[PDB]
DNA sequence: TATCCGCTCACAATGCCACACGCGCTGCTCGGCC
DNA sequence: CCGAGCAGCTACTTGTGAGCGGATA
């Protein structure tokens, strides 16, 4: 069809034409020339060549480049044929049939919203205005405010003080869909109730972006509108964030808390040996919070308080038991957040990442879903508040260097020196020398790492009516590492201790390790080997995400041809599942 | 001694390594490249003489008509760089070549040619780069990056592993010329050798070998050795050398001279070899079944019957042996076959050779090259002699021949561009040897095998590509031209070569406009080495070998500067001290090390010569007299770090910055950062936006004093002199008497560029930083450009930063900011957008730019001028017509009487169409400049007249300043000459002498001098008038725009965008983030002294992403500010200059054994106060890339001030007003606002336009389009339920031509119910399949 | 959007899709090697009937 | 004559987003029941 | 002669799978 052929009047006498137009025109030209030659009784060889040329033209129109000679029409570039408009990532299927651009959509950079609840999210004012223009028009025509559509449109353009309340009313319970640019699983698109905020960024809940794999370093996400009653009810029922707490892959919850809240809670529950108010008694958690906020006592101190816990009986009964416990003020204060069902033994811990994850798991298991959402929201609120009030900070003096690292390095140097002496003596060959250097350096790295760990744990002694009461280390970097918030063991090892061994292009290990750390200065050649080893791992993901996307597309194409259509098949065959114990124990 | 700009504000420096080689010109690469391009060079070297002398001269088809080339010349550019920028024309220069047509009569092959026609002809114009290495093609500044490709020569690849899945490693040799046809020898899975010409059919090598008049015996004598078998009395004795049987078993009793040596079945060991060499025996006894395994070397003919007994490459049998013995040949030469020394590979290639003679070889290789077309032997030979041995289709350059002769272990390194038979023989022998085990492969991951080509080489290549087309054209045109009928001008056209160079500079994988947003990006973009483009690999087809960085990249290319994403490792940045070799390799400077002393000299080592010597550590602790404090020293022999002695070393690193790039050297405390964070930081520093007011970075690296100076962003002093006139627009300097030229000299003028649009929609403005009467030196800075401060690079801003969580507002990486920052105009930037309005010439009448816009009121036209263009300074926020473009739609010939009548009486102007250009809906700001270009012929509107009058007034102001200076000098001279007539001079020459030069008395000398001076005066006036008239004719000359346009109108909308939640900001250590929420000043935390913090980062981002140096920097920053604070406390309270000088001396004399060693007693006791005033904002600190200040130095610098030594200060909460426990760290960090502003990212659409090919909504932010529902989004949605949701998202909201309208009508009427309909794109697919020969049909 | 026309080719031509499918339809249907069918298609040989 | 082996050709190789730019000159051929 | 639309001026990806000789018993 003519309009289906791209042909638009460009600026000036020129027209933006399609590649199919040139094909059809050449086909028509050669066809007319052949028809002329057949009437003039052209020689047999001439009409033969003309038929060959017409065949070339028609097969180029059908599928250009398949015959072998990819002809060009302009810019010396391969021309677009009919087959090219269907195949590849540019045909109709991949571009205009499977994924099409939709109306009532928007896109914006994300930002952290720490006040909004888990089930809701933020939304810019101008964005929300531009998305829900028809709903605003309808609500304006409803009230005695706008008679026709032109008046409502002019009022929206002017943005009077009488339209903001309408926008607040239409987004009272109208959810929207947040979507990340690379979508991997079902959680790539979620539903949220929007709250209007003055700004140009989309405020996002901190506990959901972990599922999005969306850091706040400049990630832009899209927003969509359901626009239908069926749609709004579905988004509120299925795609809502509250209705998706467990990943479809594993039963583990996807709402696991992030680094900030877990660090705050760890600092809140990490008890010391001596602080303000050690040994006193408190009636309830409210009195503990009062005594703490009053400043008369510290945050972490062993205190004998009275708790009133609730246990779920066999039926739907919540038996109450009041008992005196000996716990830190932080745990007692945090107890005001957990619902009544959970016991006290889940808070009487250091409350690391695994601890809080299993706490949320037990809460969802015993109490269901309705209180779990508000429990997690209050967890995040209190974690943010107490992490802010804490004052966690990393500094130069926070990272300590092992005092006996120097002697260990010198001993390893003497060992590799005597190994080189043995090699020069002709007793040991090059391969065994390389192995005896590599294993010795590995043992030295293990020793210095254990030294760095036991050193980061010590030098924490506080007098509690005595002489020395060595406790768990309160160093900020150790708090961020041991709690599993952000730092791992290997990361802090590379940070404070020696980096260890590096790699060469082929994949082997260089015989000269990096005997320096990050806090101390790094040599030029050491940093060169480090960046050489790191560029490989950097380009790894950049090259591998393409294969990952291709694999996902292949897998979903093999998939989606089956759904749950029956309630039972009526067979007895299956597979004999057994716990694999190959290799190690299990 | 220090520079004058250094006396303004000298920066404290650290480090203990006294550098010996200063920072070279950062843009020396491209500058030297283009200098090598345009220059008269003898001996036909690089540039333009090579391309000419290679192609020229041209001879007709034996017509005695030759076209000689004499020389070339470049005319003066017809437009200045500023004129080219303000107009849009190219900053090119003409190319006038003086050619010589020598045509002679017939009947004389070498007859003395007469009627020579020597004529200069113009052939296209070539673009010249500016003083900054930038090309201006169409207004914009396009920079050509250098390309890294494979060095022309030979290579030996080893295909292993998966290759052929046979567990046999193959070795393939590749001969790659600089320009011509390739060659590839390789081995099959068997022991067969084959060759191919540019990826053609796999054919044996003996055929191409014998193609060069080579017989079988010659090939066998060249490749393999000769074993002589003598026809003795019996047993056919054979000569023996004990080295040829090494590794073989004795199939017979090897005994000679009546003494047994090796028994039958005994492998000849080394001791057996020594025993057999002790007696030095040659002739032994060998059985008959042994000769049958060998094979004859040469063809032995018979003398009795005159026939052949046996041919070459045929195993001998007993009957053949009896025949050759009865023939009479005593000496029989056979091949020496041994799998460990000489693997038989030619024998098999010979027995698979179908052709034997040279002629059938040629026709077979012709059939292999060209399908069919079977010629005779002489006709086929033309191809084989023109493809590999003709200097027109095989152009091995000098570096190609050099690499070829170096790879084959040959003394001489020179040669020709064509190949030779001996070269092919040598490369085949080398391949055979590298298969046998002798010799190692040449990896592709080696800078010695990767050659770098600059803009000059690519320009010369494209010039040659055009020149071959013009050569074919002039050759076909010379087929009819005879004597005395044409000058050597008409046969040459400008078209092919001019177009070739123009397109090579305009549109290519390397021709790109520079990212003009900061000097750092300008420097790192010109020193950018890419592997894409022609002759290079593609990013979609790159393996994990080119991405990985070799140990040979040390000091030759930076390993940490690389754009992360689609092309990692393919795009790199050149090292700091890296230079381009004459041959085209990467050379690195090194200090020569003698036995005991390291002489302070530099040798630029190449990439191949690295493994020969050993390089010392850059930061190795060294003693005086060029000694090492330790006997053992860290070195590297061949890309492997190791420990050597103090005397075995032979070379040392020149400095400690040569390993990183210039874009990475600006990262302070880089040694305390991880590679990934450093790469992310150095890449983000490239995307810095110039703030409204630049400010010196506190924690600097010292290199900043070079980037802002070595580039062309700031106003550099060409001649040191005295400041005469300071102004925000121009700067006039008076040249000192010594630097001033002894004749026709004057004063220098620098015209500062004001706010104009850059190539990235950023503002580029220069601010004067000098005072009147202040003397300046040559090379010193005069005006700070964008993001500069007193000749120092300053991209971002320093801010008070703390590291503590704040209610989750720094959750993952989000940044917290106080209102104090946005209030103080800190991060507010300026964005300039260009909008073009063109008056295209169409039929029915051309367009007009008048102000008569009908169908609209006056409010929308109140911002329009009398001519029809928005005023200069008229703000606009919404869609408003800022230019009155109208076009006629119907009948033309509207009478001017009725035309002016319609403007006053009658009806509206009908044929207008209201096609005027307005600003898009969404952009705001105030227009600051309007540009207009009128073709020669169209009536120039009065606004263009006003603009040209203003620029002419400016140019006339400059010329009149020059003229008045020269006239004041000349009138001082006339006063000095007529002093003899003194009384009348002082009487009637005080006021009126400036106009009454007319005087006269005492002819002899007075008249002579007065006439000479009057002649000088009138000549000066006439010359200045000529200059003014030339400038007028230049600026009034209309520029061409396009075929079919009258005039082009350009407007520049400048908007001031402030920081807001949604912007992207980052430090210098890869700690990026987004502003979460602006905070009130009271809510932000504050110290116990009352100073509120500005930026509250997240300390949790430090451990995992190992960027710790920033913290150090932060600490140092605090110390810096501390010193400034003290100076402020010493500046507010009026203090004597003695205390201030002593304090500054104590600060600069920090106890770290630094190499700065500045003294305050040498200053003028006046500039000390100015320097202190320039320090109250803080103490700038320099820090080398690896010689940075240690922890103890920062500690003592902090303890110098009253700040705490621990670096962590107690902080009070802004909300609760209580004390934060666990004292948080706080300092001064330099941050950057990335070029990812939120105002260009937020976008939304309810219902807009739709595409014409299919009724689908558009997208993007420029046009009012929504987002794209990706395929993975569809997968995630169908993985959920939401069947109605997917059905509405697919057709009802996007594709239904009749559903979206119905849905909108229902929604506006309060009806939330949809209709399925049918997607239009599905019908489009049905029609497209129907357009084919395929029938697609819907059933019932 | 939907109305279509046609071209009356004077010489009936082959459909390149059915000839370059690998395996092509005519190559298997006509029990003839694809090389000979391509030879007949580009008019450099004859095929008897 | 079946059948494994070697050479040759079709097909594939995320996803999104943002910005910017482009298809010339001379030459040749076809356009037309008022 | 006039006007309108259109043509001449390649090779570091690698791997996978299928097909077409081809040569060996
Ligand atoms: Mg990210």
């Amino acid at each position: 069809p003519p309009d289906l052929r791209p042909l638009v009047p460009l600026d000036g006498g020129r027209f933006a034409t399609s590649d199919l137009n040139d094909l059809y025109r050449r086909v028509i030209n050669r066809n007319n020339r052949l028809k002329r030659l057949l009437d003039l009784a052209a020689p047999d060889i001439i009409v033969r060549n003309e038929k060959r040329m017409l065949q070339e033209a028609v097969d180029a129109l059908l599928d250009n480049g398949r015959r072998g000679r990819a002809i060009t029409g302009s810019n010396k570039r391969p021309l677009k044929s009919l087959a090219d408009m269907i195949k590849g990532k540019q045909g109709r299927f991949r571009q205009n049939l499977l994924g099409k651009r939709v109306d009532y959509s928007g896109r914006s950079v994300i930002t952290v919203g720490p006040y909004l609840r888990l089930h809701q999210c933020g939304l810019p004012k101008k964005m929300a205005l531009e998305l829900f223009k028809p709903f605003i028009y309808g609500k304006l025509e409803l009230r005695g405010l706008a008679t026709t559509i032109k008046a409502a449109k002019k009022m929206v353009e002017r943005e009077e003080a009488v339209v903001w309340d309408i926008l607040d009313e239409v987004i009272r319970e109208h959810p929207v869909l947040l979507n990340r640019a690379p979508t991997l699983h079902r959680l790539g698109i979620q539903a949220f109730e929007p709250v209007l905020i003055e700004g140009k960024a989309i405020q996002l809940h901190p506990l959901v972006c972990a599922a999005y794999n969306a850091d706040f370093d400049g990630d832009q996400m899209a927003v969509h509108v359901p626009l239908t009653l069926e749609a709004q009810l579905e988004a509120r029922a299925l795609m809502m964030s509250t209705n998706n707490i467990l990943s479809p892959a594993n039963g583990e919850p996807i709402i696991v808390p992030s680094q900030d809240v877990v660090l705050g809670l760890y600092y809140m529950t990490r008890d010391c040996v001596n602080a303000k108010g050690e040994g006193m008694v408190l009636t309830g958690p409210k009195e503990a919070e009062r005594l703490y906020r009053s400043g008369l006592a510290s945050l972490h101190a062993r205190v004998k308080v009275r708790i009133t816990e609730y246990e779920k009986d066999a039926n739907g009964e919540l038996v109450a038991k009041t008992s005196l416990k000996d716990t830190t003020v932080g745990r007692a204060i945090l107890w005001m957040i957990v619902p009544k069902g959970l016991p006290y033994s889940i808070v009487n811990q250091a409350l690391g990442k695994k601890a809080i994850s299993k706490m949320l798991n037990t809460c969802y298991r015993i109490l269901g879903l309705k209180p779990t959402v508000i429990f997690a929201d209050q967890i995040m609120y209190t974690g943010f508040a107490y992490a802010a009030r804490s004052g966690a900070s990393v500094g130069i003096d926070d990272m300590v260097i092992p005092e006996k690292k120097h002697e260990i390095i010198s001993e390893a140097e003497a060992e590799v020196a005597e190994i080189q002496e043995q090699f020069q003596s002709g007793l040991v060959t090059a391969g065994e020398r390389y192995n005896k250097v590599i294993d010795i350096w590995a043992a030295a790295n293990d020793r210095v790492s254990k030294a760095m760990m036991d050193n980061l744990q010590t030098e924490t002694v506080i007098n509690r009516d005595g002489q020395e009461e060595k406790q768990v280390s309160f160093n900020s970097i150790y708090m961020m590492a041991d709690s599993g918030a952000r730092g791992s063991a290997a990361q802090i090892r590379q940070l404070a201790g020696m980096r260890g061994l590096m790699a060469k292009p082929d994949g082997s290990i260089i015989e000269t390790p990096i005997t320096a750390n990050f806090r101390e200065g790094l040599n030029v050649l050491q940093y060169f080997i480090s960046t050489h080893g790191a560029r490989k791992g950097l380009a790894d993901t950049a090259l591998k995400t393409a294969n990952s996307g291709y694999l996902t597309r292949r897998l979903v194409d093999v998939a989606q041809d089956l759904v749950v259509t029956e309630d039972d098949c009526g067979t007895h065959e299956g597979i004999m599942m057994t716990p694999v114990i190959e290799g190690g124990d299990v | 001694v220090y520079s004058y700009t250094e006396k303004k504000r000298i920066r404290k420096d650290f480090g203990k390594r006294p550098q010996v080689l200063d920072v070279p010109y950062l843009l020396s690469i491209q500058l030297d490249s283009f200098q090598k391009f345009i220059e008269q060079d003898p001996e036909g070297q690089y540039g333009l003489e090579a391309a000419f002398r290679s192609v020229f001269p041209i001879q007709s088809y034996s017509g005695n008509s030759e076209l000689q080339y004499v020389s070339y010349r470049l005319g003066e550019p017809v437009f200045d760089v500023q004129e080219c920028q303000i107009r849009g024309v190219t900053y090119s220069a003409p190319l006038r070549v003086k050619l010589r047509l020598v045509i002679y009569e017939r009947e004389a092959p070498e007859g003395t040619v007469k009627d020579i026609k020597e004529q200069e002809v113009y052939m296209g114009e070539i673009p010249l780069m500016t003083d900054n290495g930038t090309f201006v093609i169409n207004g914009t500044e396009r920079v050509i990056v250098s390309q890294l490709h494979r060095s022309p020569g030979v290579f030996f690849d080893s295909d292993k592993g998966k290759t052929h899945s046979s567990g046999k490693v193959l070795y393939n040799a590749r001969i790659i010329p600089y320009r011509g046809s390739w060659l590839d020898f390789e081995f099959d899975p068997k022991d067969n050798l084959f060759v191919r010409i540019d990826r053609r059919r796999k054919l044996p090598a003996t055929i191409i070998l014998r193609a060069l008049n080579y017989t079988t015996e010659q090939i066998l004598d060249l490749f393999f050795e000769k074993v002589i078998f003598e026809i003795r009395d019996n047993k056919l004795q054979m000569e023996l050398v004990p080295e040829r049987l090494r590794g073989e078993t004795a199939s017979f009793d090897i005994e000679a001279n009546g003494k047994v040596y090796v028994e039958k079945g005994r492998r000849i060991t080394a001791r057996h070899i020594r025993q057999l060499e002790k007696d030095d025996v040659k002739l032994i006894e060998v059985p008959v079944e042994y000769i049958a395994g060998k094979v004859v070397a040469k063809d032995y003919i018979d003398e009795s019957t005159g026939e052949l007994i046996c041919a070459a490459n045929m195993e001998l049998s007993l009957d053949l042996l009896a025949k050759l013995s009865q023939s009479g040949h005593k000496r029989i030469e056979t091949l020496f076959t041994n799998d460990l020394d000489h693997g038989p590979y030619i024998s098999e290639t010979l027995r698979v050779d179908p052709t034997n003679d040279r002629l059938s070889a040629l026709v077979e290789i012709y059939r292999m090259m060209r399908p069919g077309e079977p010629p005779t032997r002489e006709a086929a030979e033309s191809l084989f002699e023109n493809l590999f041995f003709s200097e027109d289709r095989y152009d091995l350059s000098a570096v190609g021949r050099m690499k070829f002769n170096r790879s084959l272990l040959r003394e001489e390194i020179e040669g020709s561009g064509i190949l030779s038979k001996d070269d092919i023989i040598d490369v085949m022998k080398k391949l055979i040897d590298i298969r046998n085990g002798k010799g190692e492969v040449d990896d592709i991951d080696h800078l010695g095998n990767r050659r770098i080509r600059s803009v000059g080489e690519m320009a010369e290549n494209q010039f040659r590509v055009g020149l071959v087309r013009v050569e074919r054209a002039v050759k076909e045109r010379l087929s009819l031209g005879d004597l005395d009928t044409l000058m050597p001008q008409d046969m040459i056209n400008a078209k092919p070569i001019s177009a070739a160079v123009k397109e090579f500079f305009g549109s290519s994988q390397l021709s790109q406009f520079m990212d003009q947003n900061n000097p750092l990006s300008e420097i790192t973009h010109k020193r950018r080495i890419s592997a894409l483009g022609p002759g290079g690999l593609t990013r979609e087809r790159a393996g994990f070998e080119v991405r990985d960085v070799h140990p040979t990249h040390y000091g030759r290319v930076c390993p940490i500067e690389t754009p992360e994403g689609p092309n990692i490792g393919l795009i790199n940045s050149l090292s700091v001290y890296a230079q381009t070799n004459e041959y085209g390799f990467l050379e690195t400077p090194y200090r020569k090390v003698t036995d005991g002393v390291v002489t302070d000299e530099i040798h630029y080592l190449s990439a191949i010569e690295e493994g020969n010597y050993v390089i010392a550590q850059a930061n190795s602790n060294l003693d005086e007299e060029g000694h090492f404090v330790e006997d053992l020293v860290t070195c590297r022999s061949k890309g492997e770090s190791s420990l050597f002695s103090r005397d075995q070393v032979d070379y040392m690193d020149v400095s400690t910055q040569q390993v990183v790039s210039v874009g990475a050297s600006l990262i302070p405390f880089l040694e305390h950062d991880d590679a990934n964070r450093a790469l992310m930081g150095a890449n983000m520093q490239r995307q810095a936006v110039p703030t409204l007011r630049a400010d010196k970075p506190l924690v600097g690296t010292g290199m900043e004093r070079a980037v802002a100076v070595d580039s062309g962003v700031t106003a550099v002093a060409k001649r040191g002199g005295v400041v005469q006139y300071v102004d925000a627009s121009r700067i006039v300097i008076k040249v000192n008497e010594d630097e001033m030229y002894p004749g026709e000299a004057g004063i220098d003028i620098y015209n500062l560029t004001k706010y104009t649009r850059s190539n990235q929609n950023t503002c580029i403005n220069q601010m004067p930083c000098v005072s009147l009467g202040e003397p300046v030196e040559r090379g010193d800075v005069l005006a700070d450009g964008p993001s500069t401060d007193l000749g120092e690079l300053a991209l971002g801003q320093n801010m008070r930063v703390a590291f503590m969580p704040w209610n989750g507002y720094n959750f993952e990486d989000s940044i917290l900011v106080s209102e104090r920052v946005v209030q103080e105009d800190r991060f507010t930037t300026i964005h300039i957008q260009e909008l073009a309005c063109v008056s295209r010439d169409t039929k029915l009448g051309p367009e007009e730019i008048t102000a008569d816009i009908p169908n609209v009121g006056e409010a929308a036209l109140s911002k329009l001028d009398e001519s029809g263009i928005v005023y200069i300074g008229a703000e606009v926020t919404g869609g408003d017509i800022l230019v009155g473009k109208v076009t006629p739609k119907g009948e033309t010939q509207l009478t001017p009487e009725e035309k002016l009548l319609r403007a006053i009486f009658g009806e509206k102007a009908s044929d207008v169409k209201d096609s005027s250009l307005r600003v898009p809906n969404g952009v705001s700001g105030t227009v600051i400049d309007v540009q207009v270009f009128t073709r020669d012929g169209v009536e120039k509107d009065k606004r263009a007249l006003e603009i040209e009058e203003m620029q002419l007034k400016q140019a006339k102001k400059d010329l009149s300043e020059e003229l008045q200076i020269l006239e004041a000098g000349l009138f001082s001279r006339i006063r000095a000459v007529l002093v003899a007539g003194g009384v009348e001079a002082e009487k009637l020459d005080k006021l009126p002498r400036d106009r009454w030069l007319e005087l006269g008395l005492t002819d002899e000398e007075k008249q002579n001098q007065l006439e000479q001076l009057a002649e000088q005066y009138d000549e000066l006036k006439h010359e200045f008038e000529k200059k003014l008239e030339a400038k007028r004719r230049k600026i009034t000359q209309g520029d061409d725009l396009a075929p079919g346009v009258l005039k082009i109108v350009k407007v520049y909308l400048a908007v001031k965008r402030r920081i807001q939640p949604g912007d992207k900001m980052a430090g210098r250590h890869g700690n990026k983030g987004v502003i979460s929420k602006i905070n009130p000043i009271e809510d932000m935390p504050y110290d116990e002294n009352g100073t509120p913090v500005d930026i509250v980062l997240n300390p949790l981002g430090v451990p995992s992403r190992m960027n710790i140096g920033q913290i150090l920097e932060t600490h140092l920053g605090m110390a810096a500010k501390g010193i400034g604070d003290k100076i402020n406390a010493m500046l507010k309270q009026q203090q004597e200059v003695a205390k201030l000088r002593e304090f500054i001396q104590r600060a600069y004399d920090l106890g770290a054994d630094v190499r700065q060693k500045v003294d305050l007693s040498t200053f003028s006791d006046e500039e000390v106060m100015r320097l202190a005033e320039n320090l109250r904002k803080g103490m700038p600190i320099a820090t080398p890339v690896f010689d940075g200040a240690k922890e103890a130095e920062i500690k003592e610098l902090l303890k110098l001030g009253d700040l705490p030594t621990s670096g962590q200060i107690r902080l009070y909460d802004g909300r609760t007003g209580e004390q934060f426990e666990r004292p948080v760290t706080v300092g001064y960090m330099y941050m950057l606002k990335l070029n990812h502003l939120v105002d260009d990212k937020m976008h939304a659409r309810s219902t807009g336009s739709y595409s014409l090919v299919t009724q689908q909504p558009l997208g993007g932010k420029a046009q009012f389009g929504g987002q794209r529902f990706g395929e993975m989004e569809v997968w995630a949605l169908e993985a959920y339920g939401a069947a109605y949701t997917l059905q509405e998202m697919l057709t009802v909201k996007s594709d239904d031509v009749n559903g979206r309208t119905k849905m909108y009508k229902n929604i506006v009427d309060g009806n939330h119910q949809m209709e399925p309909g049918m997607p239009e794109s599905f019908n489009v697919l049905l029609k497209e399949i129907r357009s084919l020969g395929i029938n697609i049909e819907l059933e019932d | 959007r939907e109305r279509m026309g046609h071209i009356e080719l004077a010489s009936p031509t082959a459909h390149i899709w059915f000839l370059k499918s690998l395996p092509s339809r005519i190559g298997l249907l006509l029990d003839m090697p694809l090389r000979d069918i391509e030879r007949v298609l580009y008019f450099e040989s004859y095929v008897v009937i």
